[PDB]
């Protein structure tokens, strides 16, 4: 268990995507050139988890980027690291989606879904031990939510007992006043329930909600959303691509983090949280970083955990700091905080400390299962059902082939998930 | 039949085909199956200049469809607020109860349009109205921890 | 009569490592296999000869097999301070291993390589002239360590029917753990390796962390600090099988002096003295002083109180500057002023062996040097206490099915879960009929 294959799809998984590739290879010692500038060995020794070793010692992100948007591949390429990706790993269409899933999933996006495997198959084909897939998109778009939905299942199929897992980008008016990005999310929710083994729910949001109400960014851009996104790809990765005393791979991550299939949506949460430039440097205590990752604030889905129980939680603090003291921090939280945890899934919180940090001097970076994501799911099912009850737009995505049946079914699943939620969150242990 | 093809240019944004058939007898108030208006489709989709020509020539306001749906509701829902306030302007009925028990507000709190929000209210918007699950747009907000929704609606 | 060491998964492994070493020290083996006190150079019939094969340059080679189904642990074996001392053919790795999930140790996954395990280690069998049997390392709670050590012993008992298995199996502590699912995988290979082990000597993860924080001194015990002190033990307990001496001196007798019945085989190991290294100069404690600790549930390898038990057989183990007179005299102001309670079916006696080479220390270890230590081997039915604990953390689980997917998924039935409970709830039973 060892390379993990990278996916990008749409404008936002690009984006979000070419953010990552900044902030690990950064982390890693790799320059926008692919040559390691590293003063410490453990930033290679799990490199090839996110990167080829090419010639001349050059390290290339096995990443594949895919969008229907020609645009966005060379606003990629206008980037920092846009220069880091193999050119033969670009798979653009001309045209897009225009935020029509339908067409992402079914008609231009199926078109070009096949270029993109064969990258796969290439990408994949070069690997000693393949772990899985992690593919960055957003729901509320027609690329990302439609094509990557028809990526996943594709891939699910030919690499079935691989890991697939997504950083999905949920919709929110406050960020995205594009009314059918409900529908969007829905059907993508409704494919993500059963292709992908691990989504880590990042939630526009709770994204603008931490810009806006805690940075005090009055008119929070992507580029600050985006920061507190690459934030907590890199924390919720650090596990997969640094040695510590802990082998992690994506495959004990999801046997120890998901208790029933369906229940694979995991909200991240981050502390410190800081914005673009904030000369935030105060550091914090162990006993703050252990607080504030269990805080609403910090999560990147707009869910209150205290209004739902923790199933399973996994914390990486990172930065130099007494493994004796998160310990007993961490089991400091589970005593005070008893009643927001399942108590018929022992043990269930688990810890592991990094030593080298993201930028900062100490981050601790959360992956909750937590019963209260139904919160975001609800929202999202709300807005869904405000539109589909008028059957408004509806006509752009049964003109593309989509059947009325497939919105129903999707908002039936996702009104399933989020009893299955309630469910575990009332059982009790007797 | 031009009330037929008047929908389909109120929907499309036509606005010369609207301004031929209206002038041709077109019935303004033509329905199509779901009763659907042409102010109903030119204030879902968008095309302001449409719902303002519409409302000139005898479009009702406030005509429902077949699920109480007012322009208003579509309006709200989309997040058109010019047509939000045109229609408001030409006596949309605020708060016109459809046959889930929204109201304007409710559609346009559901979906974080908070500027059509806002002038629902300056406009006499019921805040009390409680939708078939007894859901007030206050309520909705509460639910869902829409913060800036809620401190809108507590003025 | 040989005995074959097999070590299975990361915590098997790393034991081992730690195991080998020791028992180099021990025997004056040097880590390229070099023995100068073995004047025999052929090979010979040695009491270490039972764990080490000898070739024909004089290399004394632990009749070990290392397996794991990811590298990265037995590859440090392969680059250690010990890499010459192992067949390298007897290290043997998969690529992907068992995700801390039974079923993909034991179905999928553990598939692929278990006949060129089984081929690996009838190869050190053919080496045999008298092949006693196994001592099985592994833990509980790692999908290799569950699933596939049990899928092995399926196979060990098919191939080598009149063969003593023993097993020392890592039960699982939270202070040191490496997944949820860890009670599934104690079970489950709890129910399907009962039949096929004849002994089974459970280390406590929880017990061996808290003699490292309270006697060692070791604020957060690491794997090395654990491992370091359960060598101690493991050797302590195989010591009769290495060396001359009159109780416990092969497989079988492991089974008659400490296993009454076959199910109820899994004696409750106690140590003692463990002594800071930083206590350098520590009073020497005297054959009655550490006679007594061994009835002090703060020394055992298992957390239980044997005080809510019944003795059903009782092995104690000197090693070092003991008198045999004394270790009577311990054992009389023993069977009176403290509560031991045999139970009525079983002689009220205790089995001495002293073996009168005080323990080893291992350079960088956290133990000082004692001149007498013993380990104290008991079939007790307070450890019924260590699997009811597992039991109720399984069934907090199975209780909602949570996790279970992950098992049939990987080629298992679901009843195959409360088969395992079950036989779990006939061992607990067991062992309150037995008292
Ligand atoms: N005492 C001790 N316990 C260990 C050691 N390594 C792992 N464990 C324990 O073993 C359990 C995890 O099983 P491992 O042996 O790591 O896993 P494995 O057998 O390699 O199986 P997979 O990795 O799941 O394929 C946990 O209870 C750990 O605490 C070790 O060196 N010493
Ligand atoms: N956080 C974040 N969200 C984005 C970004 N770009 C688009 N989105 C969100 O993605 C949705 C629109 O889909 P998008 O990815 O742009 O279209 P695509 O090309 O079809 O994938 C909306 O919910 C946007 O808020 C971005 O850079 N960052
Ligand atoms: C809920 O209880 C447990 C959860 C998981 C496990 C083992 C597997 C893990 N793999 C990773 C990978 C991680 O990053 C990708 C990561 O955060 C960066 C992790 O958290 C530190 C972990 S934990 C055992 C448990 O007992
Ligand atoms: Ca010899
Ligand atoms: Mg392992």
């Amino acid at each position: 268990m060892r390379e993990i294959v990278h996916i990008q799809a749409g404008q936002c998984g690009n984006q979000i995507g070419a953010k990552f590739w900044e902030v690990i290879s950064d982390e890693h010692g790799i320059d926008p050139t692919g040559s390691y500038h590293g003063d410490s060995d453990l930033q290679l020794e799990r490199i090839n988890v996110y990167y080829n070793e090419a010639t001349g010692n050059k390290y290339v992100p096995r990443a594949i980027l895919v969008d229907l948007e020609p645009g966005t591949m060379d606003s990629v390429r206008s980037g920092p690291f846009g220069q880091i990706f193999r050119p033969d790993n670009f798979v653009f269409g001309q045209s897009g989606a225009g935020n029509n899933w339908a067409k992402g999933h079914y008609t231009e996006g199926a078109e070009l879904v096949d270029s993109v495997l064969d990258v796969v198959r290439k990408e994949s084909e070069s690997c000693d031990c393949l772990q899985g897939f992690q593919l960055t998109h957003s729901l509320g778009g027609g690329t990302g939510s439609g094509m990557g939905t028809l990526l996943i299942s594709k891939i699910r199929e030919e690499y079935p007992d691989r890991i697939m897992n997504t950083f999905s980008v949920m919709p929110s008016p406050k960020v995205s006043d594009t009314v059918v990005e409900p529908y969007n999310a829905t059907l993508s929710v409704h494919q993500l329930v059963e292709n992908t083994d691990e989504t880590y729910c990042i939630d526009n949001e709770a994204l603008y909600d931490i810009c806006f109400r805690t940075l005090k960014l009055t008119t929070p851009t992507y580029g600050d959303l985006n920061h507190l996104v690459s934030a907590t790809m890199s924390g919720v990765t650090t596990c997969l691509r640094f040695p510590g005393q802990l082998n992690a791979d994506l495959r004990k991550l999801a046997v120890n983090m998901v208790p029933f299939p369906r229940l694979h949506f995991f909200m991240p949460g981050f502390a410190p949280l800081t914005s673009r430039g904030s000369q935030q440097y105060r550091a914090l205590t162990v006993p703050e970083l252990t607080q504030q990752m269990f805080d609403s604030k910090n999560m990147m889905a707009a869910c209150d955990p205290r209004h739902g129980r923790y199933l399973t939680v996994a914390a990486i603090f990172r930065g130099r700091m007494s493994m004796k003291e998160v310990d007993e921090q961490m089991l400091n939280v589970q005593n005070k905080n008893s009643s927001y945890f399942v108590e018929w899934i022992p043990n269930n919180v688990k810890t592991a400390v990094c030593d080298i940090p993201p930028g900062l001097k100490m981050s601790a970076t959360f992956i909750g299962n937590s019963t209260a994501i139904q919160e975001l799911f609800k929202r999202i099912s709300e807005q869904f059902t405000a539109m589909f009850r008028r059957k408004a737009f509806l006509h752009w995505y049964t003109g593309e082939g989509m059947d009325e049946m497939e919105f129903t079914e999707a908002e039936s699943n996702m009104n399933d998930l989020v009893s299955e939620y309630q469910q575990y969150q009332d059982a009790t242990a007797d | 039949d031009l009330g037929k093809k008047l929908l389909e240019a109120a929907r499309a944004g036509q606005d010369d085909e609207v301004r031929i058939l209206m002038a041709n007898g077109a019935d303004v108030n033509a329905t199509d199956a779901s009763g659907l208006t042409p102010l109903h489709l030119a204030a879902t989709y968008g095309h302001l200049e449409i719902v303002e020509v519409l409302l000139k020539h005898g479009a009702d306001v406030n005509a429902i469809d077949i699920m109480g749906s007012t322009p208003l509701h579509l309006a709200a829902l989309i997040g058109h607020l010019e047509i939000v306030e045109v229609l408001l302007k030409h006596g949309a009925d605020v708060n016109a109860v459809d046959t889930w028990g929204d109201t304007p507000l409710h559609l346009a709190a559901i979906m974080g349009h908070l500027e059509i929000v806002e002038v629902l209210l300056k406009h006499g918007a019921d805040v009390n109205a409680q939708d078939k699950f007894g859901k007030t747009a206050f309520d909705i907000s509460i639910d869902n921890g829409n913060e800036d929704l809620a401190e809108i609606l507590q003025k | 009569r040989e005995c074959i060491s097999i070590h299975v998964g990361q915590a098997g492994v790393q034991i081992g490592n730690a195991c080998w070493e020791l028992y180099c020290l021990e025997h004056g083996i040097q880590p390229d296999g070099q023995m100068p006190s073995d004047k025999t150079i052929g090979g010979g019939d040695d009491s270490f000869n039972t764990f080490f094969s000898e070739t024909g340059a004089g290399k004394h080679v632990p009749r070990a097999v290392f397996v794991d189904l990811e590298p990265t642990v037995i590859d440090e074996v392969r680059t250690g301070t010990y890499r010459q001392l192992f067949h390298p053919e007897q290290l043997i790795t998969g690529k992907e291993d068992a995700a801390n999930n039974y079923a993909r140790g034991h179905y999928t996954i553990g598939k692929e390589i278990i006949d060129l395990v089984l081929d690996r280690i009838r190869k050190l069998a053919d080496q045999c002239t008298g092949l006693q049997g196994f001592l099985v390392f592994h833990s509980f709670g790692g999908g290799t360590g569950s699933g596939f050590t049990s899928l092995l012993m399926e196979r060990l008992s098919v191939d080598y029917g009149k063969k003593s298995k023993l097993e020392f199996s890592i039960y699982p502590a939270p202070q040191v753990s490496t997944a949820v699912v860890e009670p599934y995988n104690s079970i489950l290979t709890t129910h399907t390796t009962l039949e096929h082990s004849d002994c089974a000597f459970m280390v406590d993860n929880e017990a061996i962390y808290d003699i490292c924080r309270r006697n060692l001194d070791i604020e957060r015990p690491t794997y090395t600090n654990l491992n370091r002190l359960i060598s101690q033990i493991v050797s302590s307990i195989t010591a009769s099988l290495r060396f001359d001496g009159a109780l416990n001196v092969d497989l079988t007798e492991f089974q008659t002096n400490l296993v009454p019945y076959p199910r109820i085989h899994f004696p409750l190991a106690t140590y003692a003295p463990v002594i800071s290294a930083e206590k350098a100069y520590h009073e020497q404690l005297s054959v009655a002083e550490i006679t007594n600790a061994c009835f002090e549930p703060a020394n055992q390898m298992v957390k239980c109180d044997p005080r809510h038990g019944k003795y059903m057989a009782c092995c104690l183990l000197y090693r070092g500057d003991v008198v045999p007179k004394d270790v009577n005299a311990a054992i009389a102001t023993i069977k009176t002023k403290r509560s031991i309670q045999f139970v009525d079916w079983c002689p009220t006696g205790f089995k001495v062996g002293i073996n009168y080479q005080p323990p080893t220390v291992v350079p960088g270890g956290d133990l000082a040097k004692v001149q007498r230590a013993v380990c104290m081997l008991s079939n007790t039915t307070a450890i019924a206490e260590a699997w009811a604990r597992l039991d109720h953390k399984f069934d907090l689980m199975y209780a909602k099915r949570a996790f279970v997917h992950w098992y049939v998924g990987e080629g298992m039935e679901e009843g195959e879960f409360s088969e395992a409970r079950e036989d779990m709830a006939a061992l607990e039973k067991d062992y309150e009929e037995v008292g």
